[PDB]
């Protein structure tokens, strides 16, 4: 019950930045281009110096017209400010953001570590205990979200990155969302999307859940529960209802697996009556202390090799490309309130 | 083995997100 005290004082904190969003807090001048990221559609991530305190961010560029053209408007919107509005642990802190003629601009802290993503393919597949430290964190995670009204619709590893402690942070809300009733939106990652999305049915969060046990499915095992060479493909596995475990798959993994990844929404665990204690109290969690997790007491599994706070080793290289800003204000209207 | 499928895939690097 003290979390729901927690909580409680969290949706205070949350409300306030909520329905008063901070805006243009600096300028792309008072940043130093190092090495680039990341990229996407739209758009790109950087690893780049604030001068005044010498600090090393990620700041991510989003070129207003590709965020238009893609009908990624809204999406944007709520990207930013639920960012600015949130604090818990495990996710990363949205420094300063800001806008110009042609792109938008979010700042937040840089993670060295890498993508969950790399460390997992490289070694192959996380020990059990292993990946129930992650697990561990994105369940009071989600916890948190979700108190907040708050889906998140991206769980996957190249969205969780490893920090100097061994802990995750979590990355990428650009299709994070706040609501209280069902939504439609059909988004996400093929491989995590839930049954009733790819169905084009109203969902809640419980998507969220789904794709925690793909995630943990991953971990564990080292491949995905349904892959295929195309998406189609990969959904026909997702809709069939059936799935199939390593054999080294523990019994109570394979339990909490098949109660994760449960088609039925009347079964699926963080969605009953019981909510989130129904993952919290399984018993492939019994040697989960959450207090001690959220707290950050617990010793990490693995922990990246750390060069310098300008490192960017643990990260793939990418093609450099200019930032031109139009002497022009491209969609002023549009992103008005960003 | 499932793993060779998988590492024979074409799905074994970063997955881009998906939207209407
Ligand atoms: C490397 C790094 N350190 N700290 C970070 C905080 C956020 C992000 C970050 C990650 C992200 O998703 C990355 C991955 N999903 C690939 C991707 C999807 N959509 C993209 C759009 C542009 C570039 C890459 C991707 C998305 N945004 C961020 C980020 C960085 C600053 O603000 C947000 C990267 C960070």
């Amino acid at each position: 019950e003290s979390v729901k005290e927690f909580l409680a004082k969290a949706k205070e904190d949350f409300l306030k930045k909520w329905e008063n969003p901070a805006q243009n807090t600096a300028h792309l001048d008072q940043f130093e281009r190092i090495k680039t990221l990341g990229t996407g559609s739209f758009g790109r991530v950087m690893l780049v110096k604030h001068m005044e305190t010498g600090n090393h961010y990620a700041m991510k560029i989003l070129d207003k017209q590709k965020v238009v053209k893609l009908k990624q408007i809204e999406h944007t919107l709520n990207e930013k400010r639920i960012l600015q509005a949130v604090n818990f642990p495990f996710l990363v802190k949205l420094e300063f953001s800001f806008k110009d003629n042609s792109n938008l601009y979010m700042v937040m802290e840089y993670v060295p570590g890498g993508e969950m993503f790399s460390h997992l393919r490289r070694i192959g597949r996380f020990s059990e205990p292993h990946a129930r430290f992650y697990a561990a964190q994105i369940v009071l995670t989600f916890e948190y979200l979700h108190s907040l009204d708050l889906i998140y619709r991206d769980l996957k590893p190249e969205n969780l990155l490893i920090d100097q402690q061994g802990y995750i942070q979590v990355t990428d809300f650009g299709f994070a969302k706040r609501v209280k009733g069902r939504t439609w939106t059909l988004c996400g990652t093929p491989e995590y999307l839930a049954p009733e999305i790819i169905l084009s049915k109203g969902y809640n969060k419980a998507v969220d859940w789904w794709a925690l046990g793909v995630l943990i499915y991953e971990m564990a095992a080292g491949y995905p529960p349904f892959f295929a060479d195309q998406p189609i493909q990969i959904y026909e596995k997702i809709v069939s209802g059936k799935v199939r475990f390593p054999s080294h798959f523990s019994s109570d993994l394979k339990d909490l697996l098949r109660n994760l990844l449960q088609v039925d929404l009347t079964k699926r665990f963080g969605n009953l009556k019981n909510g989130v204690n129904d993952i919290k109290n399984h018993k492939w969690f019994a040697t989960t202390d959450w207090i001690a997790i959220y707290q950050r007491k617990v010793e990490a599994p693995f922990i990246p090799k750390f060069k310098g706070p300008g490192d960017t080793s643990n990260f793939d290289d990418y093609e450099e490309e200019e930032i031109r800003v139009s002497i022009n204000e491209k969609c002023g209207k549009e992103f008005s309130e960003f | 083995t499932t793993y060779a499928d998988f590492i024979a895939s074409g799905r074994t690097g970063r997955r881009n997100a998906i939207h209407d």
